[PDB]
């Protein structure tokens, strides 16, 4: 199995970029394989 | 080469299986992305140097280098690399994941599978974070972790 990378772009804030998604406040659990999970 | 900047990690057709970010010679990557598998770079060979599979993270050739942090106030932006698509810049206002040992910034953005590594950004341009470690909320949305390790 052959992985490799290739360049995808310049790691550059944008000035005039599109603002968007919401803010969620969550409780979570992050498990000892690194899964995190909803708590309730 | 190891020069600055975003990569797709891909696997041979060829099929985009993450994202991950150059910097000071080292690659940064999810664990759940490449499992510390080694890495082909044009020419060159790029070999697992560490990891740790409950923070879902790998870096390769040398030391984790990312050290800043999401200053839990300011809106990010996501440089979104998905599969077959160019890289974008995504801003948002982080939620918050709790948790017993902490809070940890979450952005509420959707990609693909293979968008897993992409950098979270700062005002600076400084990389805070990886996306594509979350949660799936009761509305089918997802939330991702703002993953960052520690140099
Ligand atoms: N709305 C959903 N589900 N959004 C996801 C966004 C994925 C972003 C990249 N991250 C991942 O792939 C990791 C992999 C991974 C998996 C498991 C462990 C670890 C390592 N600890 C990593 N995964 C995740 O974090 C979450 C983790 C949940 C942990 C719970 N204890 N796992 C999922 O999400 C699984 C899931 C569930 C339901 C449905 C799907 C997958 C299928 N969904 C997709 O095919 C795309 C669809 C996108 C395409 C672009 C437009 C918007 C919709 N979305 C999606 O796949």
């Amino acid at each position: 199995v052959d992985m490799y990378i290739e360049r995808a772009g310049d790691i550059t804030w944008e000035k005039d970029a599109e603002v968007t998604g919401n803010s969620p406040r969550l409780d979570v659990a992050l498990d000892e394989s690194g899964d995190f999970s909803l708590v309730e | 080469e190891t020069t600055d900047g975003v990569y797709r990690v891909m696997t041979r057709g060829s099929t985009q299986v993450g994202v991950g970010v150059m910097q000071e010679g080292v690659f940064h990557t999810m664990w759940h992305v490449t499992k510390g598998a080694a890495l082909r770079s044009g020419e060159g060979r790029l070999d697992p140097y560490w990891g740790d599979v409950k923070q879902d993270l790998v870096s390769y050739c040398g030391p984790w280098k990312l050290d800043a942090a999401w200053d839990g106030l300011s809106e990010v932006q996501l440089l979104a690399v998905p599969p077959g698509e160019r890289a974008k810049n995504i801003q948002t206002l982080p939620g918050i994941f709790k948790t017993k040992d902490g809070d940890i910034g979450a952005v509420a953005l959707d990609y693909p599978a293979g968008t897993s590594g992409s950098p979270i950004l700062d005002k600076c341009g400084r990389v805070i974070g990886l996306y594509g470690n979350g949660v799936v909320i009761k509305n089918g949305s997802y939330v991702s972790a703002i993953t960052q390790g520690k140099r």
